[PDB]
RNA sequence: UUUUUUUUUUU
RNA sequence: UUUUUU
RNA sequence: UUUU
RNA sequence: UUUUU
RNA sequence: UUUUUUUU
């Protein structure tokens, strides 16, 4: 949680825009295409701290959806959230693809 | 015209307080970048290009907060220059089209019945080619001397006449002075004295005006202002007192005070008015004589017109009993009077033993959290520091709020009253917001005690 | 010069000036010298000397 | 980034009249803002290293005092309202980098961007 | 000088010296003018010379042209740019029949004649307490400078409008 | 201040008085001195006096 | 600004740097006289 | 939440409020009806100087209420 | 090193003050006493009656231009004189035996050695209205409160320099009456924030 | 520490 | 209860 | 209560 | 508590 | 000039 104050500062806005995307999207690249109509997008985030003022980066891998199974392994793509739940493990809906590995 | 709702009332006061914060925009020109800048490569496109930035930025008013996303603004304010016109800055439509209706978008005139016939304020050109343009005895402010240098609305009149008009001047000049120096040499400051008048027949200048006086007028660099304004009432005074046993009454003094001689349309202005009053009255006059029942003034500049107009307005204060002002919580309590019989054994404990008087208890606070928590914050319960407003001004007789009264006490911490980054208030549309459809809808939430104290 | 004034005594239009420097004012001066008539009008003065 | 850090020890010294300096991009850009300032006498680009020239006064240099406020490995910034507070009562020269090039602070606040403070210059507290 | 008498000598070299500057200005900038307009021998004058600095063997010497009798006086005719002509041109451009300006010209010169211009001798600022302390500051407008004025002074010295302007002039001689 | 805008070359000046340091007006150049017997020399040389900018002169 | 001098039917306008702009020598006559002056004062102020 | 009061020697002598008031604005204004009111000092006490109110009594009156480049500049 | 004759300079600045060894040195100042107390009593109930009698003609801002008196000066006199007068005529209580704080009693002990040692004063020297002039008026005066800054830096060059951001104005909450009775009062609060005005 | 005021930078 | 004192 |  | 010495 | 300096 963030104070008051806190939320104004250059530090925290300058991360929260890099954070936040249209329609809640997110970039990753995909780790795991072995299930049929599945790839797991690796997104990378961002934190602030007010205490030493300095920022960190974290991943957070999730599980993504494909319709025509165009990704693959180590190809940066886009993912959308969904307001439901589908799957054991699918959380995602693929978009695009920016970048494609050769073969 | 005489709002009697109280709604209409009410709403008036809004909109003279936001008049008075409204300032227009004043867009500064930017001189072109220089073409043979010393700088490298790298720094000379750079510079080139934010020149222009900075042009549109002046020009270009920010829309609502609530029109765009968060997310949006953050990304602008580190990408473009800050505008200079925010949203916060101006008023809106609705503000224009109040005034439309409640009437606030021939000036003035000051009617006594017996005395004074009228007290027009008309503003509009004299010698353009009835209320303004019809009399029979014009007025001039010249120099001290018999030349204008410079400026000067005599310095016109005089020319327009041509030759005619001028030798009739320097002739009526010459018998006078002359008659001056006989009178205090046989009977025992060898120049003029301001409070002098000349008559000069018109000689084409306007059809419409028979007589054209020449009084003279003093400076306003000698002494300070307060000996200033004690010179220009003795002026003023002589001035009108030697017109009465003239000729017929018609007025037409345009602007005393006014040209090169240094003038005050705040002071200078009271001055005047007040003086043309006594005139009609003629209260310092044993024998009254009325002859002169016709003051008018004309001014071609509209600022000093409208000016003008708010002087004749005091001025009908205190002096007619129709428009006489009183204080609301001292007007009711006239009303209900009494007589008190107060004896000698009465006022027993009103005597004290001590002489003197002072405060015998340090206000030194002992405490700054435990009492601000038990007699500061159940006390507060406004986001901002007010002050007492002032009291509402009733009328005498009829007992009813007039229009015209005290301005609002406007607040400021420390003095400074200015800001230089304002940020975007979430105010504008209190309980409001825009929907996907474009749409207008509510919320509900608390809202923050302390929203307006954190600008 | 009257730069120079200015800024030794400030003076101008709705302010109490010293009059010093102005042509319509006596100063001490060291030796005697005729009054400043630059300033006035020449046609209404050469048509007041008949 | 790195190499821009690495200036500040060339540039601070009283008993020499010239040093050289890495060649880089933004190095050539901060050199021109301190020479509209009167600090640089001149610079010159030698190739693999720049030639920088120091200007003294009555013995004494120009530059007495020089802090690095940004780092390779972190990044501070201002928003237009909070570098006023900062920068307050002092003579102090703040470079300060923009979306629109690289300025001094002074021109930062004028356009009410939120710029990078990258160093300090004659500064004291 | 240090002395008064020494001193006011120094007036009167700079009163004649200012003078003498201007009359010689004024007059070259008026047979500079006329001469690229009227003398054809001038093409093949500067053709040879420049030919010649790369090495001595692209150096000819060109015939110039017979000597004839002038007047020596047409040389030195002012010339002006004014609209008025109701007094059966009064003006007509540069002398009755002379050559003319484009009318592009009449912008940022309105006139041909090489003027003086009243520049400042002291920086300008922009907080109202510095103003107060420049000698040309009216108190009319609150500022030290017209704007309308150093807006064109500007324009003039700027070498990227003029390289805008040299470029179009070129393709239209090149093209046609 | 002195020192700073000796080899700053820049606007130091304070907030209560108005360019003290920086300005540094031609008295060595408007006052020169003149004298009555060269003086008719330099009127048919100078420019005519006609301008309108000054009052208390 | 005005300016009196002696009367001898002169009428010049001059310029801030002083350049004359217009100098002088039923009805068409003194309206053509105006009309020259109006336009000469605008051409070298106005800014487009 | 405090009362200042003095609590030394001087019990007793002259207070006067001081309200002080920067510049309005540093764009340069002209003159209104001819009166100058531009700033000469920045020293302002809280009492209002007759040059200021002539500036702050004119603003309540206004109401809210209202081929090539060179050849062309030339022609037109 | 410059020449700047004129009394506004930064060594000019506050003149006739202490700055070395002479701080601690004791010096004796003049005694401060308001002007509506040094003017001579006398006067003082001739320009009540005034007041009293015509207020029309005799307004509070004519009847201190004659005398010299500022506008709030003059409110002063009046009150003051009316109190004294109530108690005289009403046979309550002596001036001297009134009951007043200690600021005051001793403003009365230099009130009479002001006139003891020069004697009352029979017309006010004073302005009434102010002028703009460089003076001292406390450590606020000499300070930027909107950019918070005491010394200005600024580019030297002969071309128009770009001008600065001008500041705006604070927007407060205020108060006005609309109605008033005597067993209520009521206001109306004004919100400048608030876009539709209705 | 304000007579007629419930207003007051009172100091 | 005395002393001083526009 | 030198305002209950 | 008492109160014009 | 008032039981003023003077003090439960």
């Amino acid at each position: 949680h963030y104070k008051t104050w806190q939320r104004n500062t250059a530090g925290y806005l300058r991360t929260f825009m890099r954070n936040k995307l249209p329609n809640n999207e997110m970039i990753g690249y995909v780790i795991n295409d072995k299930h049929p109509k599945s790839i797991r997008v690796a997104c990378d985030r961002f934190m602030y701290v007010m205490r030493y003022k300095k920022t960190f980066r974290y991943t957070k891998k999730v599980w993504a959806h494909d319709e025509e199974s165009e990704a693959r392994l180590g190809d940066v793509v886009r993912i959308q959230p969904l307001g439901y739940r589908i799957g054991p493990w699918k959380n995602y809906v693929l978009v695009r693809v920016l970048h494609k590995e050769p073969r | 015209r005489k709002l009697r709702l109280h709604q209409e009332r009410a709403s008036r006061g809004h909109i003279e307080y936001l008049r008075q914060l409204e300032r227009p925009p004043t867009p500064s020109p930017f001189p072109l970048p220089p073409s043979p800048s010393p700088s490298s490569p790298a720094s000379a496109a750079a510079a080139k290009a934010a020149a222009f930035a900075e042009q549109a930025a002046a020009q270009t008013p920010e829309p609502s907060v609530l029109v765009r996303s968060a997310e949006e603004w953050i990304k602008r304010d580190f990408f473009f220059p800050l505008s200079h016109q925010p949203d916060t800055a101006t008023a809106g439509e609705a503000a224009r089209a109040l005034e439309r209706e409640l009437g606030l978008s021939l000036l003035q005139q000051i009617e006594l019945p017996g005395f004074g016939e009228i007290n027009v304020v008309h503003g509009d050109l004299l010698s353009g080619s009835e209320g303004n343009v019809l009399a029979a005895d014009a007025m001039l402010v010249p120099v001290p001397p018999n030349f204008l240098p410079y400026r000067g609305f005599g310095l016109e009149v005089l020319e327009r006449g041509g030759p005619a008009l001028q030798k009739a001047a320097f002739v009526e000049v010459k018998r006078k002075l002359q008659q001056r120096e006989v009178a205090r040499d046989l009977l025992s400051e060898g120049g003029l004295d301001p409070g002098d008048l000349l008559l000069t027949p018109t000689f084409g200048v306007c059809p419409r005006v028979s007589l054209l006086a020449f009084l003279v007028t003093p400076y306003y660099w000698q002494g300070n202002s307060t000996e200033a304004a004690r010179r220009l009432r003795f002026t003023m005074r002589r001035a009108l007192d030697d017109l009465n046993r003239q000729g017929p009454g018609s007025l037409l003094l345009p602007f005393v005070g006014i040209g090169l001689y240094g003038y005050e349309p705040r002071g200078a202005a009271e001055i005047l008015v007040e003086s043309a009053v006594e005139q009609l009255l003629q209260v310092d006059a044993v024998d009254p004589n009325y002859t002169l029942r016709k003051i008018t003034f004309v001014d071609r500049d509209a600022t000093n017109a409208a000016l003008l107009a708010e002087a004749a307005q005091a001025a009908k204060r205190a002096w007619l009993p129709e428009h006489q002002v009183v204080p609301a919580p001292v007007y009711w309590s006239q009303k209900q009077r009494r007589l008190l019989d107060v004896t000698d054994g009465m006022l027993m404990f009103c005597r004290k033993h001590t002489r003197l008087s002072f405060k015998k208890h340090h206000g030194v606070i002992r405490r700054q959290k435990t009492h601000y928590f038990s007699n500061v914050r159940p006390f507060l319960w406004r986001s901002s520091r007010v002050l007492e407003p002032p009291p509402l001004l009733l009328y005498r007789h009829s007992g009813k709020p007039a229009d015209w009264q005290l301005p609002a006490r406007p607040f400021y911490r420390q003095g400074v009253s200015g800001l230089l980054f304002p940020p975007r208030l979430r105010r504008g549309f209190p309980s409001m917001r825009v929907n996907s459809k474009g749409q207008f809808v509510g919320v509900n939430k608390m809202p923050y005690i302390a929203e307006k104290a954190q600008p | 010069t009257q730069y120079i004034l200015n800024q030794l005594d400030p003076g101008g239009a709705g302010r109490n000036c010293s009059g010093i420097g102005r042509p319509d004012v006596r100063l001490p001066l060291a030796k005697p010298a005729a009054p400043s008539t630059t300033h006035l009008p020449r046609h209404l003065v050469q048509i007041a000397r008949h | 980034m790195q190499r821009a850090c690495e200036m500040v020890v060339s540039l601070l010294r009283v008993d020499a009249l010239s040093q050289r300096c890495p060649f880089h991009v933004l190095n050539v850009q901060i050199l021109d803002l301190l020479q509209r300032e009167g600090l640089i006498r001149g610079f010159k680009v030698d190739g693999t290293k720049i030639d920088i020239l120091l200007k003294h006064y009555k013995g004494a240099p120009v530059i007495r005092n020089i802090r690095v406020v940004s780092k390779p490995s972190r990044d501070i910034w201002l928003t237009p309202h909070e570098l006023k507070f900062r920068t307050r009562f002092n003579t102090g020269l703040w470079i300060m980098q923009t979306s629109c090039g690289v300025i001094s602070h002074r021109d930062c606040l004028r356009m009410g961007i939120g710029g990078k403070m990258l160093m300090a210059i004659n500064n004291g507290y | 000088p240090f002395t008064l008498q020494g001193d006011c000598r120094k007036q009167i070299l700079e009163a004649v010296e200012d003078r003498l500057v201007q009359e010689a200005l004024q007059l070259e900038l008026r047979a500079a003018l006329r001469l690229l307009a009227w003398s054809t021998d001038t093409i093949d004058g500067l053709r040879s010379e420049c030919a010649g600095r790369l090495n001595p063997e692209y150096a000819y010497r060109p015939q110039w042209k017979q000597s004839q009798r002038f007047h020596k006086e047409s040389y030195l005719t002012p010339l002006q740019d004014f609209f008025p002509t109701i007094s059966s041109s009064r003006d007509a451009a540069s002398h009755r029949a002379g050559p003319h300006i484009s009318p592009s010209c009449a912008y940022f010169f309105p006139t041909p004649e090489f003027t003086v211009t009243p520049r400042t001798f002291f920086p300008l600022s922009a907080h109202p307490l510095i103003r107060r302390i420049h000698p040309d500051f009216d108190e009319e407008t609150g500022n030290d400078h017209n704007p309308y004025a150093m807006h064109k002074l500007q324009m003039q010295w700027n070498h990227s409008l003029f390289i805008q302007e040299r470029m179009q002039a070129l393709r239209h001689f090149r093209n046609v | 201040r002195t020192l700073a805008n000796a080899t700053g070359q820049k606007y130091d000046l304070l907030v209560a008085p108005g360019e003290h340091w920086m300005h540094w007006p031609d008295r060595w150049f408007r006052p020169i001195s003149t004298e009555y017997a060269r003086m008719l020399e330099r009127i048919k040389k100078k420019r005519p006096p006609s301008y309108r900018r000054g009052f208390r002169a | 600004a005005l300016r009196q001098e002696a009367g001898e039917g002169l009428l010049k306008i001059f310029r801030d740097d002083g350049m004359a702009v217009f100098v002088k020598d039923t009805a068409l006559a003194k309206r053509e006289a105006g009309r020259a002056a109006v336009q000469s004062i605008l051409l070298a102020c106005g800014v487009a | 939440a405090h009362n200042p009061l003095p609590r030394r020697y001087p019990l007793y002598k002259h207070r006067t409020l001081f309200l002080p008031l920067s510049l309005p604005s540093y764009s340069p204004q002209p003159a209104i009806s001819g009166v100058a009111v531009a700033p000469l000092t920045i020293t302002t006490n809280a009492a209002q100087l007759p040059r200021t109110l002539l500036l702050q009594s004119a603003v309540r009156q206004l109401r809210p209420l209202s081929s090539s480049w060179l050849a062309s500049l030339a022609t037109s | 090193q410059n020449r700047f004759p004129v009394l506004n300079t930064a060594e000019n600045f506050r003149y006739w003050k202490d700055r070395g060894l002479d701080r601690l040195l004791p010096r004796v100042f003049p005694l401060k006493l308001p002007a509506h107390r040094r003017v001579d009593p006398l006067l003082r109930e001739y320009i009540f009656f005034l007041h009293s009698m015509d207020p029309a003609r005799f307004s509070i801002r004519k009847l201190g231009e004659r005398y010299g008196l500022k506008e709030r000066t003059v409110e002063l006199i009046c009150r003051e004189f009316s109190v004294a007068e109530f108690l005289r005529r009403t046979e309550l209580a002596t001036p001297y035996t009134r009951r007043v704080s200690r600021e005051k009693a001793v403003l009365r002990m230099k009130e009479a050695l002001f006139s003891l040692k020069l004697g009352y004063d029979q017309l006010g020297d004073e302005d009434l209205d102010e002028q703009e002039e460089h003076e001292f008026r406390g450590f606020r005066s000499t300070q930027d409160w909107i950019q918070r800054q005491n010394i200005e830096v600024e580019m030297m060059s002969a071309f128009p320099l770009p001008a600065k951001r001008n500041p705006l104005p604070k927007r407060v909450d205020v108060d006005v009456t609309v109605h008033n009775t005597p067993k209520l009062k009521v206001m109306n609060w004004i919100d400048p924030n608030d876009k539709v005005v209705f």
